[PDB]
């Protein structure tokens, strides 16, 4: 017994080796959940949910706030910054797999897998924007 | 606890003065440098760069602390004597309107006599922004003879601080075990000091109230004001002025506290007669205060074995993110002198903001709210010296990691995990910083934008009536509604900044429900910006003075050292010192905009005139519901419309007020000479002028050097911070005074 | 009166416990429990 | 003297240097009861009368004519004694007082020789420790109504 | 209790009980004609306040105060070292040092028999001297 076991293993049993508010026990394996990196899938999956979780919401900033805000025509104002925002973060995104280039035989992390995400990414930021599109105007 | 006093330790000789730099052998020896002119200046206040002695360096701060007061006391002594030998505190005790304050005067050599400001009262003068009038008004001071008396009882004062200073050294000396007493000092600083000063204060303005409350606020001449003894000789006389002293300390014991109702209230708000706070309620206020000291002044181990002890109360605090908790931080603030003047520098410094802020929200002195010179100028001044506290507070806490922190002595988990996860704490305040200044910044940008772009800014509208009234609008409400409901015992708020629609007039508005607006959650964002990067940039000298990435042996070069080299790509600027170089820079800035917000909001919204045929006009009319939600406002209508006031003043007697104006830009550019070039290409600027000096031989045997790397940059400062609130200080002595 | 002056004697003999067995502090501290009450009675005030 | 197991201390100073008030607290005394016999002796123009003498009869006018130096002279003879407690013992006392310690030893006192005493020392301040009880409670009826003759 | 600090102060003391008592036997000798007969009319045109601002008498207290000067300044280095100035009053007071010894048995201290206690009093009593005549206008109460 030297010091009784690290005064109280600091404090009631602590450890969280991989925890300190980076992703709690809980939400650590939230992320293994989570599809952006998820487990035991791979090409398009691993993006598309990306996607569909990123132009879902970029359709939010712009409808309400702007530079378009203050007549009817300003519903579509949200979408089309949007999507041009879109492409041009689809290419922004390709374009780190072309930069990229020493695990080539590390196909997943580095260029195969990479683009085999964001190929997903594409269609799932796209298409997020049209999911989005057709949920407000029933209400309207 | 005991009475250990080394008698007669350093003796009283004039050798030590006949030796330039006797505080230390390496000062002395060799003067054969300019470098070491200055040196002699810069480590004169340093004082634990001499001895390591403790009961030395104890026994020689204490001995600036009174020769420190010294200086106070002859400061304050005469402040006294100028309101008596030349100013108008009489007639303007008679006539307080039209006769504006004034306590300084100048003499036929120069012409320069057109600084005599016309104030009123049969005498001419400069006039004064210290609250001296409203002060000596709240003592019941009326005569002259009261003002001299006060004087030469200062003198007393000040000269037995001197022969004090003078005496527990040269003449006694107390011993290292006297400052461990930590505890038996909480326990006469919080009750010998605090509390029978809250007590002392409290017993004078319960009988000198009435030759200011119940006499000056009636209507009686300065000359058929009674004296204050006929008061206390005649028991009756309070006792009609007050029907509560007919019973002298008799309901006291009886516990029958209702009768001594009086003086004794809790009114809130302020006295529709003086201008300021009640008279009574203050009263009421420091007997709160007092008793509630004496409660607190009994909280630590004297010699008797009862009470807790700064000791054992942090040696139990734990916690689970802190480990071994507060644990040591006795033997941390016991040990360094220095470790205490941060925390107090800190929490002094900002108690001189804190009361800064209390003293515009809540007129305590009569006759303050409406001199509005005054006001903006106390508010503001206490503003920078807590700047300049809170600062210190980071120069010191930068110290001691660098010298009193040990990895064997001392020691608490808590400070240990801020500098284990010290990289954690700077970057989770970088997020912030960036995220507070390219919104509150961005937004300045983004507003001056819509306007120049067009029709941006009208449909900015919309978002105008957004965030501002929308937070803080509920707490005002609060306010409105907390008499009576949450406060049975007041018939008043807290301040009439809070009562919505309730407007106090004495001829100049005193006080107004601060309705929020526009650009208000603009600028309080401005300031948290400018408040976070300075946190951030003090705090990162803190715990980044020990343990440092880029450099590993970082306790050996110092505190005010200049770098380490042109190598790692460049090490330059890395002392704690110059994170509190910069740190008074970003202080500068936030104590600038917020001197800025508090004082223009004013006379926008606050400050005005009152007619019958209408309500309210301010000076300068509801101007920043629009003029400060961009840059340009703040230069077009704010930064503009001032020339008016400080250069158009030369046909008058504001003129001094725009020579230092356009005088402190002068030494401000002047600090733009330090803070950009380098020692290597001035001291190459030397040895030419040193070359004449060896063709003449008019080189002086003190060989010319430039100034040090880390005193070009301590006087560069120096002068970016003078330059840089003089000019201020000029602009808000230059408007305040012609719209006054 | 005597019912007044009784709250405190009751006030101040209400602390003779364990923790308040060391004299001069049981009789302060009374005070600080008499007089309190007694500002909280306030001839019954409440609300 | 029947007391059993609980902590309480009579007296006793704990860094017993005490002697400012507890040397003179029985002196003090001396000149409380210096009031009781009072300043009437019997004919002549009589200087007080009856319970009120304290401060019903204290004088109308009494800043001055009661003595600032009677009072100021009262802390001057403190000073001689109170102030010189810590040790200042002076020069002036004893004969052959070089080397004072060496000369006629003190001691504890405990041992064989003077025996049985100090009891009459402790005497006194018993009576000032019965006078604390018993002064004040003649002081707490001073504050009432006192009809007629109390 | 250091030694160059009380050196002053026990100077100072004898530098004015000797002015405390020149003073006392001026300020008495001067009014030893008109102490009492009916008050001296409440001290008559010898009320600092009647005088007229000391026209007459300040330029010749400047003179005063410059010759007073130069006697301090005798004072200030007569005392430095014993030769010269102190040393000559030296031998001079060591012929009576020699007989008050001579009844004082081995040396008897001349300090202990009169240079505190005299420096003391003077200063005690002229400051008491010039509070009772000079700082008090209504009484108030009876003064005795
Ligand atoms: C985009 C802003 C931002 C960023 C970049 C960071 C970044 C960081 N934080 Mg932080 N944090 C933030 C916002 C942010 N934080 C806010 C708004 C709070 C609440 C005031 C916190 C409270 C916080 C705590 C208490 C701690 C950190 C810690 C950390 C560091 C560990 C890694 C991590 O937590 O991953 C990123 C975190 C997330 C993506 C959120 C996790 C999911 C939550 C639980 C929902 C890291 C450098 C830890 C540290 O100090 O390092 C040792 C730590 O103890 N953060
Ligand atoms: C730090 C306190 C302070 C300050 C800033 C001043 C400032 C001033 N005094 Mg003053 N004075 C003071 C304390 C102070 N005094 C005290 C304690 C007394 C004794 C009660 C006097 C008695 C006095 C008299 C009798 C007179 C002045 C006068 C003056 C003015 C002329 C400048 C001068 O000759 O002095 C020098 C100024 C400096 C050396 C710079 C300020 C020093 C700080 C510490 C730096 C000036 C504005 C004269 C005047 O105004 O004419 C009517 C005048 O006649 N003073
Ligand atoms: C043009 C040159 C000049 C000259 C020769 C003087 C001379 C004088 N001034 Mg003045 N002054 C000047 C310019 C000048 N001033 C200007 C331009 C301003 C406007 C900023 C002032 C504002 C001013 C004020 C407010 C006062 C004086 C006062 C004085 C007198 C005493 C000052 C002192 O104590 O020592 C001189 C001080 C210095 C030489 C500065 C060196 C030390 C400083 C403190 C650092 C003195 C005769 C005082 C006075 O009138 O006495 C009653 C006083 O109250 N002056
Ligand atoms: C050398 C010139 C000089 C001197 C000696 C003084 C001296 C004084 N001024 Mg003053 N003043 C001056 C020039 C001067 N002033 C000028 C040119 C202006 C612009 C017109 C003012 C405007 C001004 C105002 C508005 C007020 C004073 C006040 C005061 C008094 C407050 C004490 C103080 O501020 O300490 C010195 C302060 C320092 C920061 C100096 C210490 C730092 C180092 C030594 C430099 C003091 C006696 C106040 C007062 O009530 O008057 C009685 C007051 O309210 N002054
Ligand atoms: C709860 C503490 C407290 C508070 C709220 C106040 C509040 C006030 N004090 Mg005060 N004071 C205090 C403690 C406090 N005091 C103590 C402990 C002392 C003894 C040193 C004094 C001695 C004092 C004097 C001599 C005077 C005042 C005066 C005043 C009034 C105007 C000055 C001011 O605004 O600064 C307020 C200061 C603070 C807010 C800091 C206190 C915070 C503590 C540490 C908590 C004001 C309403 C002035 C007055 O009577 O008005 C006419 C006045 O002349 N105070
Ligand atoms: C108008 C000039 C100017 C501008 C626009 C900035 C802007 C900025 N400074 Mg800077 N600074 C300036 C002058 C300026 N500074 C000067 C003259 C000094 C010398 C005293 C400094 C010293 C300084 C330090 C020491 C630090 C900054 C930091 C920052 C950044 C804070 C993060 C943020 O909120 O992003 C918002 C973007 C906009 C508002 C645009 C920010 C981009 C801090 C930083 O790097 O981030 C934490 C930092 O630590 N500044
Ligand atoms: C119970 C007696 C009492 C009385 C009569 C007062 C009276 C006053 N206080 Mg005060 N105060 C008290 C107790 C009291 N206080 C206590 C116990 C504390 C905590 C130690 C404070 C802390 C305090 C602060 C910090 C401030 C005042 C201030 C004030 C003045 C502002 C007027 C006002 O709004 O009313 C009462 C003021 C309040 C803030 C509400 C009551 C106090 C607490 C918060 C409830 C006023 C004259 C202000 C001031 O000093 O003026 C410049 C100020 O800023 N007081
Ligand atoms: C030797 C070259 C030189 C000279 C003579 C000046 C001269 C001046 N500069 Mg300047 N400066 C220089 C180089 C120079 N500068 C360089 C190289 C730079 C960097 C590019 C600057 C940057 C700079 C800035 C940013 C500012 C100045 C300003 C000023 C003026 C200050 C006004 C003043 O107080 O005067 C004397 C007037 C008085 C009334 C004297 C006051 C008397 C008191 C009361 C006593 C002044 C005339 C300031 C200015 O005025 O803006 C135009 C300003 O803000 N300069
Ligand atoms: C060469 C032109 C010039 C220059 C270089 C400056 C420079 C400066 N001015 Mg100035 N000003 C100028 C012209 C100029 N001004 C003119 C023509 C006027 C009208 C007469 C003003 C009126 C003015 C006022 C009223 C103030 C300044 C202030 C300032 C300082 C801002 C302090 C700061 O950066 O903190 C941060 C500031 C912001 C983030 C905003 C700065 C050094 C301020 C100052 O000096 O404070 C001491 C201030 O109060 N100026
Ligand atoms: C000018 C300058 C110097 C040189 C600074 C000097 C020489 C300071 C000069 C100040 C003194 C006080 C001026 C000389 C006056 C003498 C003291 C004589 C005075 C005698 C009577 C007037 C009292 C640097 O060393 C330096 C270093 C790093 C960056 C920039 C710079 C820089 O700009």
């Amino acid at each position: 017994m030297t010091d009784y076991i690290k005064p109280y293993n600091n404090d009631p049993f602590v450890g969280h080796l991989a925890t300190p508010i980076n992703s709690s026990s809980l939400t650590r394996a939230y992320l293994s959940q989570l599809p952006i990196y998820r487990r035991g899938v791979s090409p398009f999956l691993r993006g598309l949910e990306i996607g569909m979780a990123h132009g879902y919401f970029l359709i939010g900033p712009f409808v309400q706030l702007g530079p378009l805000r203050n007549t009817d025509i300003k519903y579509l104002a949200g979408l089309l910054s949007a999507i041009g925002l879109i492409v041009i973060l689809t290419l922004g995104m390709l374009l780190y797999g072309a930069v990229s280039f020493t695990n080539d035989s590390q196909d997943l992390e580095s260029v195969d897998g990479w683009r085999q995400l964001a190929s997903g990414f594409l269609l799932g930021a796209v298409g997020g924007a049209g999911f989005a599109y057709l949920l407000l105007t029933l209400f309207s | 606890v005991k009475v250990v006093v080394d008698r007669d330790v350093v003796p009283t000789s004039f050798e030590k003065w006949a030796k330039p730099g006797h505080f230390s052998r390496s000062l002395a020896k060799g003067p054969k440098t300019t470098t070491w002119i200055w040196n002699l200046h810069a480590d004169a206040h340093d004082f634990d760069s001499h001895t390591s002695s403790l009961e030395e360096v104890s026994r020689k701060i204490f001995s600036a602390h009174f020769g420190q007061l010294a200086i106070i006391f002859i400061w304050l002594s005469g402040m006294y004597f100028h309101g008596a030998r030349f100013s108008n505190y009489v007639a303007w005790l008679s006539n307080p309107t039209g006769i504006k304050p004034s306590a300084q005067v100048v003499w036929p050599i120069v012409g320069q006599q057109i600084l005599n400001a016309d104030v009123g009262g049969g005498m001419q003068g400069i006039q004064i922004t210290s609250g001296l009038f409203q002060l000596w008004r709240a003592s019941g001071i009326v005569n002259e003879l009261q003002l001299y008396v006060t004087a030469l009882g200062g003198l007393g004062m000040a000269g037995l601080m001197i022969f004090a200073g003078w005496f527990h050294y040269h003449k006694a000396a107390p011993k290292l075990e006297w400052f461990q007493n930590v505890e038996s000092m909480l326990n006469h600083h919080l009750a010998g000091l605090l509390g029978l000063g809250s007590l002392s204060w409290a017993g004078h303005q319960i009988h000198v109230s009435l030759p200011i409350n119940k006499l000056l606020d009636a209507g009686v001449a300065p000359s058929s004001i009674p004296l204050p003894h006929e008061f206390i000789l005649n028991r009756n006389l309070m006792a009609e002025l007050y029907p509560s002293f007919q019973q002298g300390l008799v309901p006291f014991f009886t516990l029958n506290w209702k009768q001594y109702s009086d003086i004794l209230t809790f009114k809130g708000g302020l006295s529709p007669v003086t201008g300021g706070l009640w008279l009574t309620d203050v009263a009421h206020h420091h007997l709160a205060i007092a008793v509630l000291f004496l409660v607190a002044g009994h909280m630590y181990r004297t010699n008797w074995g009862i009470g807790h002890s700064i000791k054992q109360i942090l040696e139990a605090h734990k916690g689970p993110l802190t480990g071994e908790g507060h644990k040591g931080l006795y033997e941390i603030l016991t040990t360094s002198w220095h470790a205490n003047l941060a925390i107090n520098l800190a929490m002094l410094g900002s108690l001189s903001i804190i009361v800064a802020h209390h003293m515009y929200a809540m007129p305590p002195y009569p006759y303050l709210a409406t001199d509005y010179p005054t006001q903006l100028s106390l508010f503001t001044h206490h503003m920078w010296i807590g700047g300049f506290c809170i600062v210190g507070a980071g120069a010191h806490a930068a110290i001691y990691m660098v010298r009193d922190y040990s990895p064997t002595v001392n020691f608490n988990n808590v400070l240990d995990r801020m500098i284990r996860h010290r990289d954690a704490i700077i970057s989770h305040l970088n997020w912030v910083c960036i995220f507070l200044g390219m919104h509150s910044f961005g937004l300045y940008i983004h507003n001056d934008t819509m306007r120049a772009l067009g029709r941006a800014q009208d449909m900015f509208s919309d978002t105008a009536i957004q965030l501002q009234p929308v937070f803080a609008q509920w707490i005002q409400q609060i306010h409105t509604l907390a008499p009576g409901n949450t406060a049975v015992n007041a018939l008043a708020t807290a301040s009439y900044a809070f009562g919505a629609d309730t407007v106090t007039v004495g001829s100049k508005i005193a006080m107004m429900p601060i309705k929020l607006g526009t650009a208000d959650f603009m600028v309080h964002h401005i300031h948290a910006f400018t408040i976070h990067v300075t946190t951030l940039i003090l705090l990162k000298g803190v715990l980044y003075a020990r343990n440092s990435r880029l450099i590993p042996d970082k306790a050996n070069l110092g505190f005010r050292f200049p770098c380490d080299g042109p190598g790692r790509g460049g090490t330059c600027q890395v002392s704690a010192w110059d994170h509190v170089f910069l740190g008074l820079f970003w202080m500068y800035n936030a104590l600038s905009i917020v001197i800025f917000h508090f004082s223009w909001k004013m006379q926008s919204d606050v400050w005005g005139t009152v007619t019958s045929n209408g309500a309210i006009s301010h000076i300068t009319g509801g101007n920043f519901a629009q003029s400060a939600i961009t840059i340009n406002g703040w230069l077009r209508d704010f930064l503009w419309a001032q020339a008016s006031q400080v250069i158009q003043s030369y046909g008058s007697s504001l003129s001094a007020y725009g020579l230092m104006f356009l005088g402190a830009h002068f030494v401000w550019a002047f600090s733009l000479m330090f803070l950009f070039s380098g020692r290597g290409y001035w001291q190459e600027l030397i040895e030419s002028i040193v070359w004449a000096h060896n063709k003449l031989k008019v080189a002086p045997a003190i060989a010319p050097r430039a100034l040090s790397i880390t005193q070009g940059r301590a006087v560069g400062v120096a002068h970016y911070l003078l330059g840089g609130i003089a000019t201020t200080w000029a602009f808000f002595l230059a408007r305040i005074i012609a719209v006054g | 009166m005597i019912s007044n002056l009784v709250g405190v004697a009751v006030g101040r003999y209400a602390l003779g416990r364990s923790d308040l067995t060391q004299l001069i502090a049981s009789m302060c501290f009374g005070h600080i429990i008499g007089v309190g009450i007694v500002l909280g009675l306030s001839n019954m005030g409440v609300i | 003297e029947g007391c059993f197991d609980p902590l309480g201390f009579t007296e006793v100073f704990s860094l017993e240097w005490l002697r400012e008030a507890e040397i003179k607290h029985c002196r003090v005394a001396m000149l409380a009861v210096l009031g009781v016999i009072a300043q009437e002796f019997g004919t002549f123009d009589f200087y007080n009368a009856k319970s009120k003498l304290q401060l019903s009869p204290d004088l109308h006018n009494q800043f001055v004519q009661n003595g600032a130096l009677q009072q100021i002279l009262l802390f001057v003879c403190a000073w001689e004694f109170i102030v010189g407690l810590p040790a200042l013992i002076e020069s002036v006392n004893g004969n052959r007082e070089p080397g004072y310690f060496g000369f006629d030893p003190l001691k504890l006192g405990g041992t064989v020789g003077s025996a049985q005493w100090k009891r009459m020392q402790a005497g006194e301040l018993r009576n000032g420790r019965l006078a604390m009880i018993a002064f004040g409670g003649f002081f707490h009826q001073q504050l009432l109504t006192k009809q007629g003759i109390i």
